[PDB]
DNA sequence: GTCCCTGTTCGGGCGCCG
DNA sequence: GGCGGCGCCCGAACAGGGACTG
């Protein structure tokens, strides 16, 4: 009993081509590949399917076990489709991977052709190995949805016996949410994994941090320059912003680090201008049919802020991601773990993940986010130049 | 023979029909060999005889092989390939030397006739009719888009057994060319080399003896291989004292080529020498730093060199080097001075740059390179300072990262020749700088205002309005002392100049980048425009007479 | 909207391989 | 004179994004 999935009105399936993997991922996938051949999941198949995704391995966290991780992001774009408020609201939540159950549920046969994949060989000893899947595949925004009707069967029992905890399934994963001591949820966890097999985050400290006006008992003109462009900037998003008393304040042509004491006249305006920055932005509504974009920038030293938007200077959400300051700090490393910090939040909050625009040289960003990347799932992205005004306006203290 | 393996289905192209093209004219040089194989194909059942039920039509003809006495049969299939269904590549990169492991055993087996050996699906044989006779294909003909993938994936599923329980055995599948390695003494090896023959005879292909290389040199993929050693085949250059476009890419070709084993090649003079060309039959003359080039190129190819073995116990080390004007050598070895191979990287991104950037993309392309041949990334030896690459990766807004690396002082070395400071600077003269263009008229006009009452107002035709702020910078980079604040409304100038370069394709942006490195301390500032911001406000009224 | 600047993609030559 | 793969280098086509005109 299988469903019939519809691609896009008139697009195709997947041509990406797959990329140089390590000996390491190409040894893990090839046991995998074989052990999937073996019951069934994948076959493999020949150059006349004209498709193909890019595969790869991430290791899991504290394990030895590789986990193939295909690439669906064109696939997903492709198939045309067919979330609770208050889990964000949760004091706990917690990310079950419930992927390989998708594994009992086969696939529409005349839809395995576009989940080809090509496994690799080191110095092209061979031609790639191609496969394609013949049971729902992890990754795939289709899985998840014939899947529903399953997952709700197996978890009614879970949901009536209690009420207040709140599971919601974003592609190969349940986020389960509730207020419940650590232990005592951990606990109730541990039940919904026994139901599971009978077949780390809390939304509190998210906090949407402003953007924040230097405090100072001495400003040279320099200082009130780079307020006063600071404003200007942020006026764009909070029009109430005035600059006329603080601009008067350098009439002529004064020298960078001549001081200028601040006139009650601008010093009332700095403060206006600080008090409204405190008040959220009016006029930003969520639209679920337009995406998300999230822009990052690197501040230096470990830490990186973000926007998440849709229309320009209407953010719905803007953060800092912050590690530790340290000698051998990897930029490529802290801009992953950052990335799916922010998925992660948009998955919980909105129950989408956002297109990114990356801070980075599109070839280091290829040539080294797989060695740090964790996740399942895996996010649109481009690849853009920062401008030095951005990171001027949303960097800290 | 044929092999017994299955067919691979392909269709056409949904709504296509095949090709109804008519035969060109050949002479007779090629109809005798034609007919010659055709009979005899005929008769081996690889191609039928076809009657007036088939409508299509396709062109043959013939042309001289590798060996000048043996003629290889082609169609154009180009309008049936237009018709036909699409294809995934499965060949996804060419095989390198370096990338083997020093084996004790070689054998390099040639497949006979390997296209003419595979079976094509009947639905689609009715598509491949041609006529010299009305013939049709019962086999992967030459010339159609479908072969040599269907051909490499059928002699990948062919081999595969014999690889499953031959794991010490290495087999380099190479579309009909068969490296086999093995640690196996002679005897053992040339028993397993007949294990293998037998079994491709099993599936239909025959390893002719003629073409059955058992002793080193081993001829293999352009390159000569010896029991620890490899080289290329000779790369002879073209000594035209006249030169074409045509010629210079046929020498840039081989040079490409020849930078895989043979340190130090350039070509960005050479290639230069296209810039908006017209087509392969135009000449060109060869600039003086083309000729240099070409004869240190020449001097570099005169000279004995190998390359050598992957040893997966010991580490890769990727060396590189800075050529100039964007040009950068490498070598990746093992031992010291022992190079696995070489390779040069001299693509020119961005308008504006600098030594640091470019250093990371080489890097990166030798990284990408690396994993593709040993699956590993190298240990990098960079000309740069740990401190320089801090600088760097401090100041530098973009995330930026380079593998495991150390220090080599061998120069030039990488350095960043000037820095921005992050105050403004006491007792610095203070520089606000602007400038304006019309559109309509082209004419515009830079200048500066300083706090200690200097100004100075220069009129520029045929610019815009990014090159007049360009040019204001100019102006007070010139006129101001070692020490200088400037003040400028110009995210553009500002991003370029933030950006730290040390080479620019734009002549000002290289006298600017001059007079940054002739200062001792800039301080850069920005503040929006047209918003009565003393002092911008009095350089923009100034630069506004249009 | 326009003009200017800049970065990406892709197709066209040639090189090497079969 | 045909095909597929990879490589290089060039220019044409195009996609943002900042700044501008009345
Ligand atoms: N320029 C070329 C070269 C080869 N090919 C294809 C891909 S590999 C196949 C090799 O040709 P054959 O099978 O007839 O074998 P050979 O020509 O090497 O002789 P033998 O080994 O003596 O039987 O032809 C091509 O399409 N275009
Ligand atoms: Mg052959
Ligand atoms: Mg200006």
């Amino acid at each position: 009993e299988t469903v019939p999935v519809k691609l896009k009105p008139g697009m195709d399936g997947p041509k990406v081509k797959q990329w140089p993997l390590t000996e390491e991922k190409i040894k893990a996938l090839v046991e995998i590949c074989t052990e999937m051949e073996k019951e069934g999941k994948i076959s493999k198949i020949g150059p006349e399917n004209p498709y193909n995704t890019p595969v790869f391995a991430i290791k899991k966290k504290d394990s030895t076990k590789w986990r193939k991780l295909v690439d669906f992001r064109e696939l997903n774009k492709r198939t045309q489709d067919f979330h609770p408020a208050g889990l964000k609201k949760k004091k706990s939540v917690t990310v079950l991977d419930v992927g390989d159950a998708y594994f009992s549920v086969p696939l529409d046969e005349d839809f395995r052709k576009y989940t080809a994949f090509t496994i690799p060989s080191i110095n092209n000893e061979t031609p790639g190995i191609r496969y394609q899947y013949n049971v729902l595949p992890q990754g795939w925004k289709g899985s998840p949805a014939i899947f529903q009707s399953s997952m709700t069967k197996i978890l009614e029992p879970f949901r009536k016996q209690n009420p207040d905890i709140v599971i919601y399934q974003y592609m190969d994963d349940l986020y389960v949410g509730s207020d419940l001591e650590i232990g005592q949820h951990r606990t109730k966890i541990e039940e919904l994994r026994q139901h599971l097999l009978r077949w780390e985050l809390h939304p509190d400290k998210w906090t949407v941090q402003p953007i924040v006006l230097p405090e100072k008992d001495s400003w040279t003109v320099n200082d009130i320059q780079k307020l006063v462009g600071k404003l200007n900037w942020a006026s764009q998003i909070y029009p109430g912003i005035k600059v006329r008393q603080l601009s008067k304040l350098l009439r002529g042509t004064k020298a960078l680090t001549e001081v200028i004491p601040l006139t009650e006249e601008a010093e009332l305006e700095l403060a206006e201008n600080r008090e409204i920055l405190k008040e959220p932005v009016h006029g930003v509504y969520y639209d679920p049919s337009k995406d998300l974009i999230a822009e990052i920038q690197k501040q230096g030293q470990g830490q990186w802020t973000y926007q998440i938007y849709q229309e320009p200077f209407k953010n719905l959400k803007t953060g800092k991601y912050a590690r530790m300051r340290g000698a051998h700090t990897n930029d490529v490393k802290q801009l992953t773990e950052a990335v799916q910090k922010i998925t992660t939040e948009s998955i919980v909050i909105w129950g989408k993940t956002p297109k990114f625009k990356l801070p980075i040289q599109k070839e280091t960003w290829e040539t080294w986010w797989t060695e740090y990347w964790q996740a399942t799932w895996i996010p649109e992205w481009e690849f853009v130049n920062t401008p030095p005004l951005v990171k001027l306006w949303y960097q800290l203290e | 023979p044929i092999s017994p393996i299955e067919t691979v289905p392909v269709k056409l192209k949904p709504g296509m029909d095949g090709p109804k093209v008519k035969q060109w004219p050949l002479t007779e040089e090629k109809i005798k060999a034609l007919v010659e194989i055709c009979t005899e194909m005929e008769k081996e059942g690889k191609i039928s005889k076809i009657g007036p039920e088939n409508p299509y039509n396709t062109p043959v003809f013939a042309i001289k092989k590798k060996d000048s006495t043996k003629w290889r049969k082609l169609v154009d299939f180009r309008e049936l390939n237009k018709r036909t269904q699409d294809f995934w590549e499965v060949q996804l990169g060419i095989p390198h030397p370096a990338g083997l492991k020093k084996k004790k055993s070689v054998t390099v087996l040639d497949v006979g006739d390997a296209y003419f050996s595979v079976p094509l699906d009947e639905d689609f044989r009715k598509y491949t009719a041609f006529t010299i006779i009305r013939y049709q294909y019962n086999v992967l003909p030459q010339g159609w888009k479908g072969s040599p993938a269907i051909f490499q994936s059928s002699m990948t599923k062919i081999l595969e057994p014999f690889r499953k329980q031959n794991p010490d055995i290495v087999i380099y599948q190479y579309m009909d060319d068969l490296y086999v390695g093995s640690d196996l003494e002679i005897g053992q090896h040339r028993t397993k080399i007949e294990e293998l023959r037998q079994h491709l005879l099993r599936w239909g292909l025959t390893t002719p003896d003629k073409k059955h290389q058992k002793e080193p040199p081993f001829l293999w993929m352009g390159y000569e291989l010896h029991p620890d050693k490899w080289t290329v085949q000779p790369i002879v250059l073209p000594e035209k004292d006249s030169w074409t476009v045509n010629d210079i890419c046929k020498l840039v070709g081989k040079l490409n080529w020849a930078s895989q084993i043979y340190p130090g090649i350039k070509v960005r003079q050479l290639s230069k020498l296209l810039r908006g060309t017209k087509a392969l039959t135009e000449v060109i003359p060869l600039t003086e730093e083309a000729e240099l080039e070409l004869a240190e190129n020449r001097e570099i190819l005169k000279e004995p060199v190998h390359g050598v073995y992957y040893d997966p116990s010991k580490d890769l080390i990727a060396e590189i080097q800075k050529q100039g004007q964007g040009q950068w050598t490498y070598q990746i070895y093992q031992e010291p001075f022992k190079n696995l191979k070489t390779g040069k990287y001299a693509r020119m991104r961005g308008a504006h740059t600098n030594d640091v950037k470019q250093l990371t993309e080489a890097v990166q392309k030798i990284t990408t390179e690396s994993i593709v041949i040993w699956g590993k990334t190298p240990k990098f030896k960079l000309p740069i300072q740990k401190e320089t690459w801090e600088t760097w990766w401090t100041e530098y807004w973009q995330a930026t990262w380079i593998p495991e690396w150390e220090f080599v002082n061998t120069p030039p070395l990488v350095k960043l020749w000037y820095q921005l400071e992050k105050e403004p600077i006491v007792g610095a003269e203070t520089f606000y700088v602007d400038g304006a263009a019309n559109r309509e008229t082209k004419l515009g006009k830079a200048g500066y205002v300083t706090n200690r009452g200097r100004q100075k107002v220069v009129t520029l035709t045929d610019t815009t309005n990014q090159k007049t702020e360009l040019q204001a910078i100019y102006l007070a980079l010139q006129d101001s002392g070692l020490e200088v604040n400037i003040v400028t409304d110009s995210q553009y100038a500002l991003g370029i100049i933030q950006a730290q370069p040390d080479q620019s394709e734009s002549e000002l942006v290289n006298q600017i980048i001059e007079q940054l490195i002739k200062k001792e301390k800039v301080y850069l500032a920005w503040v929006p425009a047209h918003k009565g911001i003393g002092g911008n406000e009095q350089v923009d009224k100034l630069v506004s007479a249009g």
